[PDB]
């Protein structure tokens, strides 16, 4: 799957996400390869595949 | 009013995770040490009203500062924890508070001062120091022990009350 999040609009393949939690109606995640980073998306905007990794 | 986003912050080792786990599991889990922040939900009754605590137990060493900031913007209430045998943890409080205020761009954010480990046979932070500091912030101070559970419900419930009165 792809996770789309935002002060710019970015995207990351869910295969790169190493960590994810649900808090305060948002989904919080980290991603890495070898780009490395973090992002967050509302609970109602997150892909099924991401929710499944909770 | 039904859901409350609580953030737990404080220096490494003060008992952020121990306190959170005492609230959730109603006992002291020894050797519990998540390295990354984690969230916990609990249904509780506070002053009649049933409500959902959505609790973020922050990492000792948050890797992303902007991620720390976004957590703070999203949180409604903050448990600022120090340990009564660690003066450094207590001096940190001043900076947690004004960092939180800076980041949420607000002069009045719901907070509670927590001095954990009051089961310990020694003190380096005097009760007077913490009470004077809390009074200057106009917030509650609650001395706790995640080991004995002394003050634990009280610390989280009082934070909810600070939120209810905005
Ligand atoms: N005596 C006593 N020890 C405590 C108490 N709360 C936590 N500790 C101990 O102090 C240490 C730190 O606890 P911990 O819960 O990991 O603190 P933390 O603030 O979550 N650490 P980190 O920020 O690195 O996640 C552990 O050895 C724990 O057992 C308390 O109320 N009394
Ligand atoms: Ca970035
Ligand atoms: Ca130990
Ligand atoms: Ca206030
Ligand atoms: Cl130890
Ligand atoms: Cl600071
Ligand atoms: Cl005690
Ligand atoms: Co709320
Ligand atoms: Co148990
Ligand atoms: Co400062
Ligand atoms: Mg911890």
């Amino acid at each position: 799957a792809t996770v789309k999040f935002t002060g710019e609009e970015k995207q990351v393949d869910i295969s790169k996400i190493k960590w994810v939690i649900r808090w305060g109606q948002y989904i919080w995640f980290k991603y890495d390869e070898d780009a490395k980073g973090w992002g967050y998306v509302s609970e109602k905007d997150a892909p099924k595949e991401l929710l499944q990794m909770l | 009013m039904t859901e409350y986003k609580l953030v737990v912050v404080g220096a490494g080792g003060v008992g952020k995770s121990a306190l959170t786990i005492q609230l959730i599991q109603n006992h002291f889990v020894d050797e519990y040490d998540p390295t990354i922040e984690d969230s916990y939900r609990k249904q509780v009754v506070i002053d009649g009203e049933t409500c959902l605590l959505d609790i973020l137990d922050t990492a000792g060493q948050e890797e992303y500062s902007a991620m720390r900031d976004q957590y703070m913007r999203t949180g409604e209430g903050f448990l600022c924890v120090f340990a009564i045998n660690n003066t450094k943890s207590f001096e940190d409080i001043h900076h947690y508070r004004e960092q939180i205020k800076r980041v949420k761009d607000s002069e009045d954010v719901p907070m509670v001062l927590v001095g954990n480990k009051c089961d310990l046979p020694s003190r380096t932070v005097d009760t007077k120091q913490a009470q004077d500091l809390a009074r200057s912030y106009g917030i509650p101070f609650i001395e706790t022990s995640a080991k004995t559970r002394q003050g634990v419900d009280d610390a989280f419930y009082t934070l909810v009350r600070e939120i209810r009165k905005h």
